[PDB]
């Protein structure tokens, strides 16, 4: 029971990683819905660096092969009320992403579901007892609108739409 | 020094789309987000979203998600806002706004703004204005000061600009707010008071610009 | 998310006195409140940022203070050029704004009347333009009479923004008739009434 992501070019199996964190943007403007919406960051490398949880691998939207938090999910932002500040999310338990060589990298649906649920709970501590929705990247250059990463000198691009499209109540 | 220049006013039909440009200069384009904020006529300010020009990321106000697209071209320091499926209550002046350096700073303290772009949503087409003199004589002279003007009639959509002697004459000018006629076309006057002694000796020209129809009219206003 | 409440929606003050505007934030926003001045037809202008700081080049009679949820913008001695609408802003949210207008002494208009141009008559319409120049208060009565017959229904009025220098208003009243009706009558007059004085300016259709 997997989330199987389409990636271009095909990442070989030894470019499989552990997802150890990710970076969000909270969607702005008024909602009379009691929802808070998050998308993969609309920032850039500077926001990724500021999280200080990357390892050696350079990647967008997801931190791959980075540091893990000690007990539970950790979220941090320079200013929670400012939708132009990215939100850093550090996992306590990593989620393996296994690439086949044949053009996809897959993750366990149940593990990603439980990850999003934990993240959503920490976000609820920060913005209130609200419904939490993850929605796809709002857009950007190819390396940032995709989950993209450098493996061994080659750049890979995984559509992350499946990872960020769900409601958490 | 820092400049932010927007494209000109437009009319668009309901359901159609508009793309407004915002060209910046005099600073590092990729170092500041560009935000769009719009103002319906005689209403407040309404934020639409931001674009990160470094890598193209965006964050749109929820009420415009699915209807707006923000892009940029770094090679010419230009940001764009494209709003689609226009409804009537999208008629408004659209501003781009540039905050102070977004790192450390809020990225919401808007230092510099563009001049704005009036987008009118309507089915009627553009119509350049007819310009008529409001000539000075001894009859428009009260105590050695004479009044003269230009009637700027039958145009659409807003706006027009009016200057006198290509902007060399500014004092005394009153360009009135446009009024919508029962024809659906706009009309206004711009007037100025000058000394009567100058009437025979200084020439007076009003310069009407209607960007929506790409028409500029210069009318020499001669004394009667 | 973060609501704002800006007070009052409009105020009227004499030159030189102190003007205070409040903005109440829905939740603790620290000191991240900005204050903008917007003149008619112009982009907003940043005056106060991060609730206290004076934007460079802003005159020092503009101050802001406050923290948490209650913020204050004040003009120490209102100047004539300070007519505007003022907005606080917290992140993407703008307050409702405050239109400050000036109170001053009564000023009587200079009144002028313009017959249709010869050019416009060719085209088949007549537009006769009555100007009330630099008066106060805004409230004025303008009536049109052709051959002493009150018109009532074929004129339109337009009023400037309050002048940034002398706090006066200017007004235009335009009477529009077809070339046919215009040539049917001789005396064209606009009657301008400001409180126990009516000034009537007029012309005879042919003369100049
Ligand atoms: C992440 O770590 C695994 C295990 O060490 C390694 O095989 C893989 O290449 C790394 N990912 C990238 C993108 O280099
Ligand atoms: C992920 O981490 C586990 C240990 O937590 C390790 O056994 C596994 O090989 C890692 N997977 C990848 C793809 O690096």
């Amino acid at each position: 029971d997997t989330i199987t992501l389409p990636c271009r070019p095909a990442p070989p199996p030894h470019c499989s990683s552990n997802i150890t964190g990710l970076i969000l943007t909270r969607q702005g403007g008024y909602s009379n819905a009691n929802t808070v919406i998050f998308r993969p960051s609309g920032g850039d490398w500077r926001d990724i660096a500021r999280c200080q949880i990357a390892g050696t691998v350079v990647s967008t939207q997801l931190f791959l092969n980075g540091s893990l938090a000690e007990e539970e999910v950790v979220i941090r932002s320079e200013d929670w009320r400012d939708n132009a500040k990215s939100i850093c999310v550090q996992l306590a338990t990593s989620v393996e992403i296994a690439c086949t060589g044949a053009g996809h990298c897959a993750i366990s649906r149940a593990k990603w579901a439980n990850t999003l649920k934990q993240i959503a709970s920490k976000l609820r501590e920060q913005y209130g007892a609200k419904t939490i929705i993850f929605k796809p990247s709002s857009g950007g250059d190819p390396e940032f609108v995709n989950h993209s990463f450098n493996c061994g000198g080659e750049f890979f691009y995984c559509a992350s739409t499946q990872l960020f499209a769900s409601t958490w109540f | 020094q820092v400049q932010v220049v927007q494209s000109g006013a437009e009319v668009k039909k309901p359901g159609a789309s508009v793309k407004v440009s915002c060209k910046a200069s005099g600073y590092t384009f990729t170092d500041h987000y560009i935000h769009w904020v719009r103002q319906a006529p005689g209403q407040g300010l309404e934020w639409m979203g931001w674009i990160n020009p470094y890598r193209g990321g965006t964050n749109y106000a929820q009420k415009f998600q699915g209807r707006v697209t923000m892009t940029r071209d770094t090679s010419i320091n230009t940001a764009y806002m494209e709003l689609s499926r226009l409804r009537f209550d999208d008629t408004a002046v659209y501003y781009c706004a540039r905050p102070k350096d977004c790192s450390g700073g809020s990225c919401y303290d808007f230092d510099y703004w563009g001049q704005g772009t009036l987008v009118t949503v309507s089915s009627a087409s553009t119509k350049g204005p007819s310009v008529f003199p409001l000539a000075p004589s001894s009859k428009s002279t009260s105590g050695g000061t004479a009044a003269l003007g230009c009637l700027v009639k039958d145009y659409f959509p807003e706006p027009v600009t009016v200057s006198w002697n290509s902007g060399a004459l500014t004092s005394g000018v009153h360009t009135f707010p446009a009024v919508l006629q029962s024809s659906g076309l706009y009309s206004l006057s711009s007037v100025v008071t000058v000394p009567s002694s100058s009437l025979g000796t200084q020439t007076y020209i009003c310069n009407v610009n209607h960007k929506p129809s790409n028409t500029k009219v210069d009318k020499r206003v001669e004394p009667k | 998310n973060i609501q704002m409440t800006q007070s009052p929606s409009s105020l009227s003050a004499s030159v030189g006195d102190r003007v205070t505007i409040t903005c109440q934030a829905s939740q603790d926003i620290s000191n991240y409140l900005n204050w903008y001045q917007q003149k008619p037809g112009k982009a907003p202008k940043l005056l106060i940022y991060d609730a206290s700081n004076l934007e460079t080049g802003v005159p020092s009679r503009f101050s802001g203070s406050g923290s948490g949820t209650h913020f204050t913008f004040t003009i120490s001695r209102l100047q004539p050029e300070d007519i505007a609408t003022y907005y606080c802003q917290v992140y993407e949210t703008f307050g409702q704004g405050t239109k400050v207008e000036i109170k001053r002494t009564v000023a009587a208009p200079s009144v002028f009347i313009f017959p249709p141009s010869d050019e416009q008559l060719k085209s088949g319409t007549a537009s006769v333009v009555c100007l009330l120049n630099n008066f106060y208060p805004r409230e004025a009565k303008v009536q049109w009479k052709v051959d002493n017959a009150l018109q009532s229904g074929n004129s339109q009025e337009s009023v400037t923004e309050q002048d940034s220098k002398d706090s006066t208003y200017s007004l235009s009243s335009t009477l529009t008739l077809s070339k046919a009706d215009y040539e049917k009558h001789k005396v064209y007059a606009c009657e301008v009434t400001q409180g126990t004085t009516s000034v009537t300016k007029s012309f005879n259709r042919g003369e100049c």
